[PDB]
RNA sequence: AGCCCGCUCGCCGGAAGACCAAGGGUUCCUGUCCAACGUUAAUCGGGGCAGGGUGAGUCGACCCCUAAGGCGAGGCCGAAAGGCGUAGUCGAUGGGAAACAGGUUAAUAUUCCUGUACUUGGUGUUACUGCGAAGGGGGGACGGAGAAGGCUAUGUUGGCCGGGCGACGGUUGUCCCGGUUUAAGCGUGUAGGCUGGUUUUCCAGGCAAAUCCGGAAAAUCAAGGCUGAGGCGUGAUGACGAGGCACUACGGUGCUGAAGCAACAAAUGCCCUGCUUCCAGGAAAAGCCUCUAAGCAUCAGGUAACAUCAAAUCGUACCCCAAACCGACACAGGUGGUCAGGUAGAGAAUACCAAGGCGCUUGAGAGAACUCGGGUGAAGGAACUAGGCAAAAUGGUGCCGUAACUUCGGGAGAAGGCACGCUGAUAUGUAGGUGAGGUCCCUCGCGGAUGGAGCUGAAAUCAGUCGAAGAUACCAGCUGGCUGCAACUGUUUAUUAAAAACACAGCACUGUGCAAACACGAAAGUGGACGUAUACGGUGUGACGCCUGCCCGGUGCCGGAA
RNA sequence: GGACCGAACCGACUAAUGUUGAAAAAUUAGCGGAUGACUUGUGGCUGGGGGUGAAAGGCCAAUCAAACCGGGAGAUAGCU
């Protein structure tokens, strides 16, 4: 559920908070968490090298079978769980035989609903299925790109795919992008949408609430001096010059794609 | 006011130590300047 | 065991002084300069075979030897270990 | 004058006191000296010289364990130097066994002594006995805010004990002064918090195995376990203890020793790593518990009790809101953590005090101009000035009352008004809080209910009363109107600029299909991201409201290709 | 609650003083923030055309439109 807070002070007045009560309120599951230590954007240089990247909150790194491999044995959704990593929601699944693991939790998916993964699996939000066993024309999401590799592919929230065409060994996929991409057929991929659509009606409100959020400011080209970016300078607010990123490349419209290797998989791309 | 130098022993032998020294050839290449001038306090290291 | 060759090198001298005075006389406690290199047990074997006593318990501790000038030329006396040797009662030094 | 002793005076007291880490290194204590040093003198000193002084199984380090990060066998990469990194190995600011009270030195003390404890390991017995890891599982193990309830530290008053009976009017009492302290440990398992328990059978999970964890299904029983402040008991026939007595080498030693209770108030401390709630979703690894593997088989090993041995080494003085550290100085500066009494007070503000510590290492006079820091001011009241700069003023609590405008929150403490001390009565102290004895019950205990003595105690009204003045001191908003700019809280030119500049949520354009774009890097790699287009990078704009017109010739970008 | 008033704590808006200072940036009286885009201890990483920068050419040991130290080096100086 979307919900605005009341203006009781300006750095709450256009606070848009989305509140899904079916998320545990509890701890997460022990056993799958790993820690996650922040870079600020620095490589093992020490530079920076991804600027305004820093502090915001402590998390801790679930694990998230993205592979989905284990076939032929059905799990039961325990719970949906907050995943600070990611905009999706995950879910807690226990297969039958005793196993736990975390998934991205698809939209509609809810505690008690039964998963599973293989070429027998049925078609139904959740399951698992390689991309020839899977109806032309379904909507899916976390693809994979190469058998086996694991998902890539419409991992955000309320994000999916839908499979287009299939014509021998490949699939094409129409993705989020807009692009047309063939995809090896016997590449898994997950029925239905990613969960928390609302993902996106979400308003910050304040400086402070991207600052938890590990970003940091961005200061304008043109507010700086020409030693620092090649908008800086001028006597009041000039630019006269093509926009170009710090390093001088052109910013607007000037595509940056360079890859033959990959070219022939793209039937179209976005625009 | 706080001025510049603000002693800690541990950042000292860490940043100018003997041992820190030693790691690298310009480190040793110090040791070598102060041997040869006849330095009597080779390094911080006490 | 430790080597009487050990033993004979360990205790260095008796100290003198009013702590060490009243430290005998109270507590039945021998102050001792020992070799800065001697442990507990050293200390305890020697006094035992060369004092020919019954040690109760040894403590020691380090003493850091003063600056002192000599007619303009400046030097540091060596540290020395100092231990404090409680004899059995009944134990006479 | 400055040192010592004494009496008085003044100053600090959330410090100008007491203590830790750091940093320093003998500055500590005693004797001695006063050349130099000390902004003066110095008999004094953090100065000179000599001697002394630092005592640990339990405090800390070392040690075991890891974080960021470092190094890194092989390895990958690079003209060389080298770079990166795997296995590993280091690395605390974090995790990991154990001690308290009293006494004592000129100078150390959780270290010495006295009393009473505790921990871990090695041996040897004795009894019982499936032990065993580099592997598995558990645990360790974790955020912010909020509110309470239960407590204690601590304080106040009464009681009790000892002492006093007053330089001047009164003071044998409802009077005055002082004391009324006691630990860890051990036993008890409370306020309260959490959790169903137990026994079978089965099983695609936990790289193999598992009796462990996970999963499934029955049966059976419902109170079993875990955690836990404080209290109470013991520790303690002890210790301490106001004083008194005997000696003084007038520094202080020796001997003895009363009471040692209760009530009430009460933390920011403890229960609490709890509970409630929120989103920004909150280390690791070992110790520890448990499971088995290979292996070992009446052995080794394990468990328990008892005995015995061991627990090394290094630090330990002294300074720390500083004359000993960082500031060239005995320098209005800077310096992390702990403790925190009384009266008034919301308070760690503030005033006055306590414990405790100090009077700031030139003094003596004088009482001009002028300068500095203050006090008061007739009449006037911004006429001053670039400008009300500075000053003056406002200032508390409760109640009443409060406009335009508004994003409906605000604006607002708008503005403005009234009351306010003390005494008495209601009521020899009220409403409330606390709660004893008794009583009864009981699954007889730190239990339940009632009971309400004693203790504590607002606020109000009414009547009176003193002053020029009762928020009396310290402390403690000036208010209102029109308007530019920036939405807002933030940020900035350390050291002449705090702003209208930067940022910002929001908006848009654009790039980017993942070995992503992009960035650091001759490279390997790494960041982006253990992310995946509801994502990420770049660029401009800058909340919100109403909106964002025309021009593609120029320059760029995108696309076409005959 | 980047809410309000206000100490600690962090800042630094005004004025006076000081300017061979008590101080190579402070003192005194007022002032802003004070649960946060907060503040602080310890340790770590980024290196000089390089870092880092809520951007002032700010900051990088009292030094910054290119640190410091040593070297080329007695640079060169139609100038004093
Ligand atoms: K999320
Ligand atoms: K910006
Ligand atoms: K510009
Ligand atoms: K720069
Ligand atoms: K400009
Ligand atoms: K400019
Ligand atoms: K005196
Ligand atoms: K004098
Ligand atoms: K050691
Ligand atoms: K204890
Ligand atoms: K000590
Ligand atoms: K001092
Ligand atoms: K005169
Ligand atoms: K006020
Ligand atoms: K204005
Ligand atoms: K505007
Ligand atoms: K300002
Ligand atoms: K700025
Ligand atoms: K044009
Ligand atoms: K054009
Ligand atoms: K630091
Ligand atoms: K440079
Ligand atoms: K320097
Ligand atoms: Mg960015
Ligand atoms: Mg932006
Ligand atoms: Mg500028
Ligand atoms: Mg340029
Ligand atoms: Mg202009
Ligand atoms: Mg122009
Ligand atoms: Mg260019
Ligand atoms: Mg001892
Ligand atoms: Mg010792
Ligand atoms: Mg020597
Ligand atoms: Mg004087
Ligand atoms: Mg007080
Ligand atoms: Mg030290
Ligand atoms: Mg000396
Ligand atoms: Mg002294
Ligand atoms: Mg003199
Ligand atoms: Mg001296
Ligand atoms: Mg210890
Ligand atoms: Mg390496
Ligand atoms: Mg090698
Ligand atoms: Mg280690
Ligand atoms: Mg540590
Ligand atoms: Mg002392
Ligand atoms: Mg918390
Ligand atoms: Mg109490
Ligand atoms: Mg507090
Ligand atoms: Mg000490
Ligand atoms: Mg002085
Ligand atoms: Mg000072
Ligand atoms: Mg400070
Ligand atoms: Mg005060
Ligand atoms: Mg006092
Ligand atoms: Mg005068
Ligand atoms: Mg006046
Ligand atoms: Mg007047
Ligand atoms: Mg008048
Ligand atoms: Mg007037
Ligand atoms: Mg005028
Ligand atoms: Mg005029
Ligand atoms: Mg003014
Ligand atoms: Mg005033
Ligand atoms: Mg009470
Ligand atoms: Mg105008
Ligand atoms: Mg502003
Ligand atoms: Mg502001
Ligand atoms: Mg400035
Ligand atoms: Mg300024
Ligand atoms: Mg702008
Ligand atoms: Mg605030
Ligand atoms: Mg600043
Ligand atoms: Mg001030
Ligand atoms: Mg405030
Ligand atoms: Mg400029
Ligand atoms: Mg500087
Ligand atoms: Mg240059
Ligand atoms: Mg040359
Ligand atoms: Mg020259």
């Amino acid at each position: 559920a979307v919900v605005k807070c009341k203006p009781t002070s300006p750095g709450r007045r256009h606070v848009v908070k989305v509140v899904n009560p079916e998320l545990h309120k509890g701890k997460p599951f022990a056993p799958l968490l790993e820690k996650n230590s922040k870079s600020g954007g620095r490589n093992n240089n020490g530079r920076i090298t991804t600027r305004h990247i820093g502090g915001g909150h402590k998390q801790a790194y679930r694990i998230v079978d993205f592979k989905r491999n284990k076939d032929g044995i059905p799990a039961v959704v325990e719970r949906l769980e907050y995943d600070p990593n990611r905009s999706a929601n995950i879910a807690l699944v226990l297969y039958k035989d005793g196993e736990r693991r975390y998934i991205l939790a698809p939209k509609g998916l809810k505690a008690g609903d039964q998963i599973q993964s293989g070429v027998d699996a049925a078609i139904k939000p959740g399951n698992t299925l390689p991309m020839r066993n899977i109806p032309v024309g379904s909507t899916v999401h976390n693809v994979e790109m190469k058998p086996g590799k694991g998902g890539q592919l419409a991992r955000s929230a309320g994000t999916y795919v839908q499979i287009v065409a299939r014509d021998g060994a490949y699939v094409t996929l129409r993705l989020r992008s807009g692009e047309m991409r063939k995809v090896e057929a016997d590449c898994r991929a997950t029925l239905g949408e990613v969960g928390n659509a609302e993902h996106m009606l979400r308003v910050l409100g304040k400086a402070g609430a991207a600052r938890w959020r590990g970003v940091r400011p961005t200061v304008r080209g043109t507010a700086m001096n020409p030693v620092d970016h090649p908008h800086g300078g001028g006597e009041g607010r000039n630019f006269g010059k093509h926009p170009v990123t710090p390093w001088g490349v052109q910013t607007k419209g000037k595509k940056t794609r360079s890859n033959k290797r990959t070219d022939k998989f793209i039937v179209r791309r976005r625009s | 006011m706080k001025r510049t130098f603000q002693p800690s022993v541990l950042k000292r032998n860490r940043s100018h130590g003997f041992r820190a020294r030693m790691a690298t050839k310009n480190g040793r290449q110090v040791l070598a300047r102060r041997r040869a001038k006849g330095r009597a306090r080779l390094t911080v290291s006490k | 065991m430790i080597r009487e060759e050990r033993l004979l090198k360990v205790l260095r001298a008796p100290h003198v002084s009013e702590k060490a005075s009243t430290a005998m006389e109270k507590s039945n406690t021998i102050v001792l300069k020992v070799a800065k290199d001697a442990t507990k047990a050293e200390i305890k074997a020697a006094v035992q075979k060369l004092f020919e006593v019954e040690v109760e318990v040894v403590n020691t501790l380090v003493v850091k030897g003063k600056v002192k000038r000599h007619g303009q030329r400046i030097g540091r006396r060596s540290d020395w270990k100092k231990a404090y040797v409680t004899l059995k009662e009944g134990q006479n030094l």
